RNA sequence: AGGUUGACCUCGGAUCAGGUAGGAGGACCCGCUGAACUUAAGCAUAUCAAUAAGCGGAGGAAAAGAAACCAACAGGGAUUGCCCUAGUAACGGCGAGUGAAGCGGCAACAGCUCAAAUUUGAAAGCUGGCUUCGGCCCGCGUUGUAAUUUGGAGAGGAUGCUUUGGGCGAGGCUCCUUCUGAGUUCCCUGGAACGGGACGCCACAGAGGGUGAGAGCCCCGUAUAGUUGGAAGCCAAGCCUGUGUAAAGCUCCUUCGACGAGUCGAGUAGUUUGGGAAUGCUGCUCAAAAUGGGAGGUAAAUUUCUUCUAAAGCUAAAUACCGGCCAGAGACCGAUAGCGCACAAGUAGAGUGAUCGAAAGAUGAAAAGCACUUUGAAAAGAGGGUUAAAUAGCACGUGAAAUUGUUGAAAGGGAAGCGCUUGUGACCAGACUUGCGCCCGGCGGAUCAUCCGGUGUUCUCACCGGUGCACUCCGCCGGGCUCAGGCCAG
RNA sequence: CGGGACCGAGGACCGCGCUCUGCAAGGAUGCUGGCGUAAUGGUCACCAGCGACCCGUCUUGAAACACGGACCAAGGAGUCAAGGUUUUGCGCGAGUGUUUGGGUGUAAAACCCGCACGCGUAAUGAAAGUGAACGUAGGUGAGAGCUUCGGCGCAUCAUCGAC
RNA sequence: CCCACCCAUACCCCGCCCUCAGGGUAGAAACGAUGCCCUGAGGAGUAGGCGGCCGUGGAGGUCAGUGACGAAGCCUAGGGCGUGAGCCCGGGUCGAACGGCCUCUAGUGCAGAUCUUGGUGGUAGUAGCAAAUACUUCAAUGAGAACUUGAAGGACCGAAGUGGGGAAAGGUUCCAUGUGAACAGCGGUUGGACAUGGGUUAGUCGAUCCUAAGCCAUAGGGAAGUUCCGUUUCAAAGGGGCAC
RNA sequence: AAACUUUCAACAACGGAUCUCUUGGUUCUGGCAUCGAUGAAGAACGCAGCGAAAUGCGAUAAGUAAUGUGAAUUGCAGAAUUCCGUGAAUCAUCGAAUCUUUGAACGCACAUUGCGCCCGCCGGUAUUCCGGCGGGCAUGCCUGUUCGAGCGUCAU
C-alpha cells in the first residue's frame, strides 16, 4: 500500500531546518522572558480532566480557570488575566472537586502572588509592599504548577481487617447483570405499562 | 537543480535513413540547433537518476548503543599500548590515563594559550603537541576548492568539569593546534574515537575523574554492561592447572614428518 | 578561528574582495611597515603608502634598494619607486611594479592627515595595551 | 405679488475644493475555472485530479479564528502547525485504487466590536473652509451621529468599600563609527622563500586571503574585552505633583432580559467528498419558528436527553515560501561538468511571429610582448636579445589520440592482422666482482677473567667507576688453509 | 646382463628395512672443464614450418538472412525515496524506540530529559460479547548432552489428551 | 589374413597452480592460529547463483609520508612483479601539488546504442570550376596584371534594352582618399570588401488634410473574468442671438 | 635498387584530451519586508577629450550637491596638490537634487516627432500679424461646494 500516483515529489517536505528552527524557538522565548521579567514566561493554567473513558483516567492542564472557579477565589474577571492567570469562559463545573481543587490552586498562588504596585511612590492596599516585594521567584508556570499527580496512585496498602466484602453475588455477575437490566429496561416498563393497563380494565 | 537538461524545446527527427533517433533542439541559426537533447548520453543534457534533497543524510542510532560506544571508547583511552597504537606520541607520559590537578587549569591558571601550553609540556603532552604542529600538510583534491585545505594530526583532549574547573581554559586550550577540551559530561565519540579508531590521549582533570562516576549514574536507561568473558588472559586460562589436567595426551607436533 | 557569524572563511569570497576592492579599500590593502627608528618613534608598525614615501625593499630580486615612491599604481596593486626600473629592449626605463608588502618605510611623508592618523594610530594601541595590562 | 414666493425629494453639469483605482511582481497565499497523457486487458463509473494550463485578488506572511464545536466522558473548550490517531472508520466497474476526524503529546497562545433599547432635562457625534489657533462658519445627520449593552451577559434596584490623571527619569538595549599581538634574525637551494635548517616571539587571534613557490609574527583581516563620535527609537529602577465634577470594579436581588429571513430548512439538478444509507457548494421551486433553532454520521413517528446559539464583523503568535534583498555554509560540480550563461549571455544568430537560442576561461612572477643588423614588396625568416624557461612569442600553461611530414630500419608474386616454436639483426634487465672461519707474523689500544662499590632489573642477570700490565681481550695489515660463492656444460 | 630418453619434488634426526665397519633403506650427489660476459636469459622487428572466418545483436532448435560498426578523444545507461519480506551483525530484553518537542552546547555536531504514542506482551466473533493450568504446564515413541550408570532427558518431530 | 609403425587436451608417471576434504599445532622456546605443517581427491561451460580481489572521485584517522635538489599529467623498440584486472621502477618532457594503509561514501570502470559533442582520414589533387556569341595590341601603375586604367581595334544588348528613372524592400551599399590579411569557388594593383572622412537644403514634390473597403473609443447591454457586442443607440451627448 | 604501400622508432606537425587552477554554478541554513499616477517594471534615444559593447548616468547626462576618507586616475593625451588642505579619486557613504521620448500612460492621436484647446510671460514696426517660453486640459468613483432640471411630494 503505497500512495505515490499522484505528482508526489512536487510536495516533498524536507526538515533539515529543524535545528535552526530549534535555535530560533529558544531565541524567541529568550526575548519574551526578558521582555515580561520579572513576570513568569507563561500563564497559570488549571487542572482539568480528558474527555472519553479512555482518557479519563489521567488529568492534564486545561485553558483557563471558570468564572465560577474565579468568583470563588475572590479573584475579579477583569483583574485575572493582567496577573497572569488565563480565563476560560467556555468551561463549567458540573462536579464540586474539580471546582474545589481549581480554587485552592488559585488561592496558592495568589498567597504566593507579588502585586508590585502601578505608581511607585504611591502604593495601594492590594499591592504588595516594598519590604515584601524581594524573595526567591519562579519564572515557569508549568513547571512551578504542574500537574502533581496526573494519576491515581496504582499501589495501596491495607490490613486484612479492613479487607471489602465484595459486590454479593460476584463482579462479573454483577456485571452480567447490569448489562441485562440495560438492554431489558424498556421490556420491563413496557410489560408494566401492560398489566397496570389490564389491572385497570379488570379490577 | 531538478530542470537542467529540460530548459530546451526538442523533438526527434523520426526513424530514417541519416542520423540516431535522439531529440534534437529544433530551429536554426545556431550551434545548438539540430544537437541531441534530453539524454544522460548526451552533452548539455539531464543526467541519469538526478540527486534529490530527500536523500537520507542523517542515520539514527540507538543512545544505548551510542552510550556502549562511548563506554568503550574510554576503556580503550585508558590502555597505553593502544595509544600508541593510534599514533599518539605517550612514551614521557609519567601515568595513563594522565590525571592533573584541578588547581593547575580552575579559573584563569590557563586561560593564557602560553600558560596552557607550559602545562602541556610539564605534564608530557607537548612531543604529541609538537607532533601535531609538525604534521600540518595540504590537501590532495577539490577539498581545498571547497573548504578544506589542510591535514593535520590529533592531539591531545582535555576533559574538564565546569561545574568545578570552571571554562576559561576552554579559551586557553583553543589556539593550540590538535587540542581539544570537552566537558566530563557531554562526552563526544567523534573525538573519543578519531576515525573509528581506539586509544585517544587524554588529560583528566581531578574533579572530572571525581564527576565521571557520577556522570555514569545519572544516564536513566542505561548501566555499565556486563562483558560475556569474565577473563581476558586466554593464556592463563588455557596453560591454568583446571584445563591441562583433564587433556588428552598430543597426538602430533606442529611440524609433521612426511611419511611417503 | 573565527567565532562572528559575519565573518566569513569562503575562499571564493575572499579572492572575489580582493581583486574586486574599490580604490579606497585598496589603499588600506595596499599597507607597508614601517622602519625600527619609525616605529619607536611613532609607536606605529602599520600604515598605508603613498606618493613621497622613502622606502627601503626587503624582498625580491631588488632587494636592499632605496629611494622615494614616485606612484602608488592601486590598478596591478603595485608601486614604483625611483630609480628601481629595468630597461626595455630598446633603451628606454620602464618602472618595477613592487608590492607594497616587500618594502619597508623608512621616511613619511608628513602632513596634517598622516599625522593624525598617526596619533589616533598610536592612541589606540595605548588604550588596548592599558584596557589589557 | 399667489399665473407669486419658497421648502424637500430625485436626477444631472463643472479643467469646481480635496482624494482614490488601474500596471508590475505573483516562490508562498485567497477564490474561480478546468483537462488530457497516465492507471484500470481495451474502455463511457473511476484514476491521474478537485492537478497542469487559463482568470480575478492580497501581504510579509496570507488564510483561519474566539463554537449554531467536539463529545457521551469523572466531560473537554478560539484558530493554526508538528507527532500520533491511521493506511484506520469509510468509499470503489469487471477493482485498479482512494481515504479523513474526535481524543492524546507538543510548538504558540489573546481576546473582542456591532444590529436589535428613548440622551429626550436639551446630537452630547462628525467631514470640510477660514483662522488672530481662542474659535467662527458651510454643512452631514433624527429614514439616527455619540455615550451605554453583546449572552461570558446585561438593564433596573439595594449596599458598603475599593480604583483612576499628568510630568521627569538614573540606567539598559538596538544601529553606524576611531583603535588593537608577535621575526621580514642567521645559513643553504632558488629567478623570487612563503621551502629546508637554527634561534626566538605572540596566541580569548594557528579562520580566510594577498604577497615573485606550503607565511600565526610582511600586509589586510581574525579573537576578546572594551574604547572614540553621532542619530533615532524602545524598555525601565525610582521620583515629583491633581484628586473625584465625573467615570470604574466587587457583592446580592422581586422584576425585566430586545439576540441577524428569500435566511434556515425541504424537494430537485449538477458538482464534490472517505461521508455512491451519514459530506460540502451552487442553481430552480417551496419557504419557517419562538425555550425556538442547528447538531448528536441508517430512513420515519412518539417521548426524552446532551451540547451549542447560524444567517453581521475585527484580531498577534506558533505555519508556508523555486519571487526580491542581505549573509553564512557544504563528504556537491570543476569549463562536453556545474544554471542556457565562470567571458560585452538571455548576448551573437535564426524565425513574419508566438518563440528558439549557442560557441567561447588559463603567456609570463613581472611585458621584461624581441632593441639593433641582415634578407624579402609584404607576411615573415635568420642572427642577436628578454626571461629561470620562448622546449611560454598575444596561433601563447601542460600538450594525449585519430591523422600528417622528414629521417633511420624492415617487409611486399591477387589482403594484412593473430597463436605455437626456432633463427637472424637491433636493444636490454639481472647475476658476478668475493665473504665467513681457522693458523702464523707485524702493528695500534686497554670497554680481557676475577674482585670491590653504586645503580637498574626479569631478583639473577646486567650497566657504570676502580683493578688487567699484555701467553689475556678488540680492530687493522700481510701471507697460507678449508668451506660457500655466477653462467653453460662433460 | 646390456643400450637410450625425460625427470631430481623434499631439506637436521626420527620410519620401514637390508647384503649390517656400512647401504641403492621415508625424493641427487660426487668429480671436472670453459667462460665470467650480453656467453645464458629477456624485449622488439622480420623471415620460416604448422595453426587460425569479423566483431556485437537477433532468431529459432540451430545456421543462414538481417541490423550496427570510416577513425580517435571525452561523455554515456538497474539509481534514489517510501513500504514489505528473508538472512547477517549489534544493543537491550517482556519489554523496546533519546532526536514531534524540551534542556544544553566549543552551535545544523555532540551530550542530557520525560509525558504521551507505535510495535510486542491475548485471542476469537459479522456483532453484542466472552476470553486461555485436572495433572511437578499432561501421556506415549524418538532425540543432543549429562548421569549417582538406576535414569534425567534441550531443541525438534509424530501421535493422544487438556484449556 | 598377418607383422611393424604414426599420433588426441584420451590413459600412465613426475612437477607446479587453485578448489574441496581429512588430520596436527599452549602449564605456549609463542602465532599476520584470519598463521604454519602433513595427506588424499578433483579441474570444460551459455542462462543463472555465490565469493574474493583490482581500479576512479570525495570524507575521517594514520604513515612526525613524498615534493621547486621538481608534485600531478604525458611519451617511451627500457625493465620488475601479478594467472589476471593491474601495481612498481628507469629515461625524456613538465611545472604545484600528491600518495600508501584501515574504515566511510558515490554522478565509480565502455567497442558498439543508424549513441552525444568535438576533432581527423581514404576517396583525392579526384568530380568538377562547359547556359547568357569575344576578345586583341601598345603604354602606364605595381613585387606581381587575361579579368586595373588610358588610347587603339573587334563585337554584344537593339528602345517589351545589358538604356534613362521610380514603388515595395534594403540602409549608407552613394562620393573622395588609402589598404596587410580575410571575401570576390582563377588572379587581383581592382571591389557593393576593409580603414578614415564627406555627402540628402522645399509655403509650390510628397507626407501632413479628406473619405472608401474597414477598424477602434463613448451610451448601454452581456460575460466568473481576461473582455464581447455596440458606432446612432431606450444618452439631459448644444450652438447662435437679444436685453436700461 | 628506388618510388609506392604497410610496420616500428625519434623529432616536427594537426588537434585540444589529461593534470592542476577557479571573482562561477548547485544545494542547504539564518535574517529582512521595501514597487507604482509624488508616474513603476519594461522599451527607445542620447551622455566620456579620445568607446562600438558591457558598466554607470540623463541635456546638471561614465554625472551635481552633502557626509566621510585622505593623495590619486591611468591605454594615451592634458592638467594636478599651495602637501600642512572647503581637498585627488573610474573612492566609499548617501538624507539634497537633476531625471530626454515613452510605457498602467493621462488633451485627441501615433505605421504621423501629426492636429488641438485654455491661461499667463517675452521678443520682433504691431489693438489685429509672426515667433518663442512657462503652467495646464484622460477615465471611473468618494466627500464637499456651486449652478441647474423635473406637478415627483408639498406649503404659500
Amino acid at each position: 500500500n503505497n500512495h505515490f500516483r499522484k505528482h508526489w515529489q512536487r510536495r516533498v517536505r524536507c526538515h533539515f531546518d529543524q535545528p535552526g528552527k530549534k535555535v530560533t524557538r529558544r531565541l524567541a522565548r529568550r526575548a519574551k522572558a526578558a521582555a515580561l521579567a520579572p513576570r513568569p514566561v507563561d500563564k497559570l493554567r488549571p487542572i482539568v480532566r480528558c474527555p472519553t473513558v479512555k482518557y479519563n483516567r489521567r488529568t492534564r492542564l486545561g485553558r483557563g480557570f471558570t468564572l465560577e472557579e474565579l468568583k470563588a477565589a475572590g479573584i475579579p474577571r477583569l483583574l485575572a488575566p493582567t496577573i497572569g492567570i488565563a480565563v476560560d469562559h467556555r468551561r463549567k463545573n458540573l462536579s464540586e472537586e474539580s471546582l474545589a481543587a481549581n480554587v485552592q490552586r488559585l488561592k496558592d498562588y495568589k498567597a504566593r502572588l507579588i502585586l508590585f504596585p502601578r505608581k511607585s511612590n504611591k502604593p495601594k492596599k492590594a499591592d504588595t509592599p516594598k519590604d515584601q516585594q524581594t524573595a526567591e521567584t519562579t519564572t515557569s508556570l508549568r513547571t512551578s504548577f504542574g500537574v502533581e499527580q496526573p494519576l491515581a496512585p496504582g499501589f495501596t496498602e491495607i490490613s486484612k481487617s479492613e479487607i471489602p466484602a465484595g459486590i454479593e453475588g460476584g463482579a462479573y455477575r454483577a456485571l452480567r447483570k447490569a448489562r441485562s437490566d440495560a438492554r431489558l429496561v424498556g421490556v420491563r416498563e413496557k410489560r408494566a405499562k401492560e398489566k397496570a393497563e389490564a389491572e385497570a380494565n379488570k379490577k | 537543480s531538478e530542470k537542467a537538461g529540460h530548459q530546451t524545446s526538442a523533438e526527434s527527427w523520426g526513424t530514417g535513413r541519416a542520423v540516431a533517433r535522439i531529440p534534437r533542439v529544433s530551429g536554426g541559426g545556431t550551434h545548438r540547433a539540430g544537437q541531441g537533447a534530453f539524454g544522460n548520453m548526451c552533452r548539455s543534457g539531464r543526467m541519469f537518476a538526478p540527486t534529490k534533497i530527500w536523500r537520507k543524510w542523517h542515520v539514527k542510532i540507538n543512545q544505548g548503543q551510542k552510550r556502549f560506544a562511548t563506554a568503550s571508547a574510554l576503556a580503550a583511552s585508558a590502555v597505553a599500548p593502544l595509544l600508541m597504537a593510534r599514533g599518539h606520541q605517550v612514551s614521557t607520559v609519567p601515568e595513563v590515563p594522565l590525571v592533573v590537578d584541578s588547581a593547575a587549569v580552575a579559573g584563569d591558571a590557563v586561560a593564557k594559550t602560553a600558560a596552557a601550553y607550559k602545562l602541556l609540556k610539564a605534564i608530557g603532552a607537548g612531543p604529541d603537541v609538537e607532533k601535531v604542529k609538525k604534521s600540518k600538510k595540504l590537501r590532495a583534491g577539490k577539498g581545498k576548492m571547497r573548504g578544506r585545505r589542510h591535514r593535520q594530526r590529533r592531539g591531545p583532549l582535555i576533559v574538564y568539569s565546569p561545574e568545578h574547573d570552571g571554562k576559561e581554559l576552554v579559551k586557553g586550550f583553543r589556539n593550540i593546534p590538535g587540542v581539544e577540551t570537552c566537558p566530563v559530561d557531554a562526552l563526544n565519540l567523534l573525538q573519543l574515537a578519531p576515525g573509528g579508531h581506539l586509544g585517544r590521549f587524554i588529560v583528566w582533570t581531578s574533579a572530572a575523574i571525581k564527576q565521571l562516576d557520577a556522570v555514569y549514574e545519572s544516564k536513566k536507561g542505561f548501566f555499565l554492561p556486563a562483558n560475556i568473558v569474565s577473563q581476558a588472559d586466554l593464556s592463563r586460562l588455557i596453560n591454568s592447572t583446571e584445563i591441562q589436567s583433564v587433556l588428552r595426551a598430543p597426538k602430533g607436533e606442529a611440524r609433521t614428518k612426511r611419511a611417503c | 578561528m573565527k567565532v562572528r557569524p559575519t565573518v566569513s572563511s569562503s575562499r571564493r569570497k575572499a579572492r572575489k574582495a580582493h581583486f574586486s576592492a574599490p580604490s579606497s579599500v585598496r589603499r588600506v590593502i595596499m599597507s607597508a611597515p614601517l622602519s625600527k627608528e619609525l616605529r619607536e618613534k611613532y609607536n606605529v608598525r602599520s600604515i598605508p603608502i603613498r606618493k613621497g614615501d622613502e622606502v627601503q625593499i626587503v624582498r625580491g630580486a631588488h632587494k636592499d634598494k632605496e629611494g622615494k615612491v614616485t606612484s602608488v599604481y592601486r590598478l596591478k596593486y603595485v608601486i614604483h619607486v625611483e630609480r628601481v626600473t629595468r630597461e626595455k629592449a630598446t633603451g628606454q626605463t620602464v618602472p618595477i611594479g613592487i608590492h607594497p608588502s616587500n618594502v619597508v618605510i623608512t621616511k613619511l611623508h608628513l602632513d596634517k592627515d598622516r599625522e593624525n592618523i598617526l596619533a589616533r594610530i598610536k592612541a589606540g594601541r595605548e588604550q588596548v595595551a592599558k584596557a589589557k595590562g
